[PDB]
C-alpha cells in the first residue's frame, strides 16, 4: 500500500498539517487496512515500513520522532485490558484525532506565546517554523507593535522565503546576512528561533547557522528563543557539537578541482547546547529547561 | 663564519657549547653570566681596526650560539643587548666622522626617513653594566610588587624554580605587616624536588606553607588570592616559557574563576623573539623517571614535557626592576633595549 | 588632470598595484606637475583633490589612509631646512619608490609569517587580503603541510572568488557557510584574517562578516589571525559596534512590499574590538597589542 508515496502526494499542500502530522496520518492508514488485531502480523510490519522510511530519508529527523509517538499510543491502548475490538477502534480514530490536535494546539500557542512579545520589541528571527510564525501573525491579530528582522538562512534559500512571507502579512522588515549577525545584537531586543527537534539533554536539533546565534546571544545577554509544536522528542543525545544522524558529508574535504563542482559542502545540520536557551515554548505549557527530558522520561518509562 | 680563527687565542667558546648541549649550566641567570664572560674575552683579546665587519661577525656568533641551543634565550638577549649599545654609539660616532637630529621623542618608522675613537672602552663599560643589572633586579621589583598584595589573602605559586620570586617572597614576609598563606603546586616529574626545598624555605622564615598535589588545584579555586609565575622567559605578545611543569593548567584554572595572574621577571630574561608556535620554543622532559621498566615501554610511550608555555590572555603585570607592565605594552620596553634587525642573527 | 579618473584605469591590472599604493603613486604623479616648489599651491590644491575624492567614494576606507602617509613624507623631506630643490627631488623620486616597498615588504612577510602556520595544521581562512594569500602560497613554495577551509564571505560573493584562486595553486579545499561557521571551531587549528583597516585602539576595521568570527574564536579559544602590509592604519576610533563610515545605509528597514526589490540592506563593514585579536603581522616586525597604536602616535607626532 506504501508510506513513502503518502508522503511524496503532500507538494502543493502542506502547512497547518504539519510534516510529521502528515506522516503519523500514514502510519495510520497502513495500519488500519491489513487488521490491527493481530499484534505479530503488524507490529513487524509497521517496523518495516518505518525502517524503509528511514532508509529514504535524506535530510530529516522528526519523522522518526512522530513514528514513536505513534507507537506509544497504539501500545498504551490496551493497557487496561480492554476489549479487543473497541481499544482497536479508539486506536484507529486516533488518527484523524492526531491532526486534528495539531489545530487545538496552535490554538493553545498563539495565545499563550503572544506574551513573550512585549511592547515595542526588535526581533530578529532564524529558522522557520510553523509556530514562531503563527505567533507572529496572531500578535499582529492582537494589533501590537514589534518590528523584525530578516536572517539570511543557506539551506535552499530560505531567508528569501521568510522574507516573502513576512510581506504577506504588514510587517516592516529587511535583510540581514548571517555572516553579519553579530552587528545586529545590540539594536535587537529578542532573538526567535524555530527548532528542527529539541534535545534529551535539553539542546537544540537545527539548521545551517543556530548555534552561532546561541553563541552570539550568550555574549551579547540578549535572550534566546524555541518555539514549537510539542512532537519533536527524540531519545537523542549528541555528545559533541558536530554529531549527527546524517545521510550526505560530515564535512568533506575535496582535491584539486579546475572546472569548479565540488566545493558546497558544509555541516547543514548544526547542534547547540542546553545553556544557550533562555526559554522554550510549546502547547505543554511554558516550560524550558529539564522539562523535555521529564516528558522523554514520561513517555518511554525508562 | 666558523670557530677556526678563535681556537688558541678563544677557547671558551667551545665550553660553553660543552656546557649547553650536555646541560651541565643551569639557569638562565647563569648563561647570561658565561656569554657576559664570553663577549668580555672577545673584545678584550681580539684584533679588529675596522667596526662593521666587528658588529657582523658578533652577530653571526650569536647566530651559531642560539643554534647551538634553543632554550637559552638568556644567551641570545645578553648578545642582542650589547649588539644594540654597540649600535646606538657607532650611529653617534658616523654623525662626527661626517662633520634636525632631534624630531620629538625616540620612534621606530625605519622605513620613512633614510639616514680613532674610545668606542671599544663604551663596549667594554656596556658588558660591565649589563652584569651590575643583571646582579640587582630584586631592588627594583620590590618597590613595584609589595604594594598589591593584601593581608589575609592566599597565594597559589606554580614554577617554584625561580630564584627571582622566592626573594620577592622573603622580602614582603620580612614586613610585619603583611600576611599571606602560600599554596605550592608539585609539579610532579620536574620541579618536584625544587617545590620540596621552596616549602623548607617558607618555614624556614614561618610562612603558612602549603603543599598541593597537580589534581588540586581546583579544589582550591575558588579560595585562591592571586597567582603568581616563575618565569623563565617572557616574549614580545607578553606570554611566557616557564621553569617546567604545572603552569598552564593552573592559569587557565586562574581565568575560569577570574583569580589575578602576577609575573616576575627581567629584561635580560625578556625576549625580543615571537613564539609564532609553541611546539618548537618548548623543551620536552625524560619519560625514565616516570615509569621503569623497558619490556612495558614497547607498549607504554608516555608524554613528558620541562619547560611549559603559558598564554598572554592570561597574566597581567610583569613587574620588573624597571616596573610593572601590562602585556599589551611589553614590546615596547623590549624595543627600548633591542633593536629590530638585531633578531634574526 | 584628475586623481580619480587615474584610479579608475586600474581594472584588469591590481595585484601587483595594491589598491593604496595606485592612489599614492596617483598623488605623487600629481604633485610633480604644477612644482612642489610652492607650498601654498601645492598643498592646498593637493588637499582639494583627496576631498574631491572621499566624496567619490562608495565603501573604501584604506585610501583616506594612504594619503595621510603621503602627506606626513612630504612635510618630514625638508624638516632639515635643506635646499629647497634636493629636497623636491628626493620627494618626486618616493614615489616609484613608494610602489616599490610594496613589494620589498611582501618579501619580508612571506618568510616571516611562515612560521606560525605549524605542522599539519588545519586553518579557516577569512576575507582576502594580499598579504595573507601570499603567506599561503610562499608555504606551498616551502613545501609545508596545512589544510584549508574556506568562508562564504557575502559581499560580492567573496568566498567563490577565494576558492578559485585556492584551486589554482594546488591546496584541498571546501566550502563553509558563515551561518554554520560556529560548527567549524573544533576541526580548526586556527583562524585567519585579511583586514581592510586596523583601528587606533587596536580592533579591525573588515568585511561582512568578521566579529561574529573573532567572538566565536573567543569562545573556543582558538587563535584569531590579521595579516596585512603596513599602510592600512587610519586615525580612525570606531567607539561603538555599529559605528562606522558611510555612504549607503546605516540599517535601514523597509515598507510593505510585494513586488520584492527593498530587502537586501544590512551592516556590510562591522568592527571588532582589541581583546578577539590573537596575533597581527605586518612587515614593521611581528606585533599585535598596543603596537597600532605606537605606529600612530609616532607618525602624526601627536
Amino acid at each position: 500500500f506504501n508510506i513513502t508515496e503518502t508522503y511524496l502526494r503532500f507538494l502543493e499542500e502542506d502547512t497547518e498539517m504539519t510534516m510529521p502530522i502528515a506522516a503519523i496520518e500514514a502510519l495510520v492508514t497502513l495500519l488500519r487496512i491489513k487488521t490491527p488485531e493481530t499484534a505479530a502480523e503488524m507490529i513487524n510490519t509497521i517496523k518495516s515500513s518505518t525502517e524503509e522510511l528511514i532508509k529514504s530519508i535524506p535530510n530529516s529527523v522528526s519523522l522518526r520522532a512522530g513514528c514513536d509517538i505513534f507507537m506509544r499510543f497504539v501500545l498504551r491502548n490496551l493497557h487496561l485490558y480492554g476489549d479487543w475490538e473497541n481499544c482497536k477502534q479508539h486506536l484507529i480514530e486516533n488518527g484523524q484525532l492526531f491532526v486534528s490536535r495539531a489545530k487545538k494546539s496552535r490554538n493553545k500557542i498563539a495565545e499563550i506565546g503572544v506574551d513573550f512579545i512585549a511592547d515595542d520589541d526588535i526581533i530578529l528571527v532564524h529558522g522557520y517554523s510553523r509556530a514562531v510564525f503563527s505567533l507572529l501573525n496572531h500578535a499582529a491579530n492582537k494589533f501590537i507593535r514589534f518590528r523584525c528582522v530578516v536572517t539570511e538562512s543557506r539551506p535552499s534559500k530560505q531567508g528569501n522565503q521568510l522574507y516573502t512571507l513576512l510581506e504577506q502579512k504588514g510587517i516592516p522588515v529587511t535583510l540581514i546576512v548571517d555572516s553579519a549577525v553579530g552587528a545586529v545584537i545590540d539594536k535587537v531586543d529578542k532573538v526567535f528561533v524555530g527548532a528542527e527537534g529539541v534535545a534529551e539533554s535539553g539542546g537544540i536539533i537545527n539548521l545551517v547557522g543556530t548555534y552561532s546565534v546561541g553563541v552570539l546571544a550568550h555574549n551579547a545577554r540578549k535572550p534566546f528563543y524555541v518555539v514549537t509544536e510539542s512532537h519533536k522528542f527524540v531519545r537523542m543525545f549528541p555528545l559533541s557539537s558536530d554529531d549527527l544522524p546524517m545521510a550526505g558529508p560530515p564535512l568533506d574535504f575535496t582535491r584539486r578541482t579546475d572546472d569548479l563542482e565540488d566545493a558546497l559542502r558544509g555541516p547543514t545540520i548544526d547542534y547547540t547546547a542546553q545553556e544557550y536557551i533562555t526559554a522554550l515554548i510549546t502547547d505543554l505549557g511554558v516550560l524550558t529547561p529539564s522539562a523535555v527530558s521529564e516528558e522523554l522520561i514520561k513517555m518511554w518509562y525508562d | 663564519h666558523p670557530n677556526a680563527a678563535t681556537s688558541d687565542v678563544n677557547v671558551t667558546i667551545d665550553t660553553f657549547v660543552a656546557k649547553l648541549k650536555r646541560r651541565q649550566v643551569q639557569g638562565s641567570y647563569a648563561i647570561a653570566l658565561e656569554t657576559l664572560q664570553l663577549l668580555m674575552r672577545f673584545i678584550s683579546a681580539a684584533r679588529w681596526n675596522h667596526v662593521n665587519d666587528l658588529i657582523e661577525q658578533i652577530r653571526d656568533l650569536g647566530n651559531s650560539l642560539e643554534k647551538a641551543h634553543p632554550t637559552a634565550f638568556s644567551c641570545g638577549n645578553v648578545i642582542r643587548r650589547i649588539l644594540a649599545v654597540l649600535r646606538d654609539e657607532v650611529e653617534e660616532d658616523t654623525m662626527s666622522t661626517t662633520v634636525v637630529a632631534e624630531p620629538l621623542i625616540s620612534s621606530m618608522f625605519n622605513l620613512l626617513q633614510k639616514p680613532k675613537t674610545d668606542y671599544r672602552q663604551v663596549a667594554i663599560q656596556g658588558i660591565k653594566d649589563l652584569i651590575d643589572e643583571i646582579k640587582n633586579i630584586d631592588e627594583g621589583i620590590q618597590q613595584i610588587a609589595i604594594d598589591l598584595i593584601h593581608d589575609h589573602e592566599i597565594l597559589l605559586t606554580p614554577t617554584p624554580d625561580s630564584k627571582t620570586v622566592l626573594k620577592f617572597l622573603i622580602t614582603a614576609r620580612e614586613r610585619s605587616n603583611r600576611t599571606f598563606t602560600v599554596l605550592v603546586t608539585e609539579g610532579f616529574p620536574n620541579n618536584t624536588k625544587n617545590a620540596h626545598e621552596f616549602a623548607k624555605k617558607l618555614a624556614q622564615h614561618n610562612i603558612e606553607t602549603l603543599v598541593v598535589p597537580d589534581s588540586a588545584v581546583f579544589a582550591l579555586m575558588s579560595r585562591v588570592g592571586k597567582v603568581i609565575i616563575g618565569t623563565k622567559a617572557v616574549f614580545v605578545n607578553g606570554g611566557t616559557i616557564s621553569s617546567n611543569s604545572g603552569v598552564s593548567s593552573v592559569c587557565e584554572c586562574a581565568r575560569e574563576f577570574r583569580t589575578p595572574v602576577f609575573a616576575v621577571a627581567g629584561l635580560y630574561k625578556l625576549s625580543p623573539l615571537y613564539p609564532f608556535d609553541v611546539e618548537k620554543f618548548v623543551e620536552f622532559g625524560g619519560s625514565q623517571r616516570i615509569l621503569p621498566r623497558m619490556d612495558p615501554r614497547k607498549r607504554l610511550d608516555t608524554v613528558n614535557q620541562i619547560t611549559d608555555y603559558v598564554p598572554p590572555e592570561n597574566i597581567d603585570i610583569y613587574i620588573t626592576n624597571v616596573g610593572g607592565f601590562n602585556p599589551s605594552f611589553i614590546y615596547r620596553i623590549a624595543w627600548d633595549n633591542y633593536k629590530q634587525i638585531d633578531v634574526h642573527l
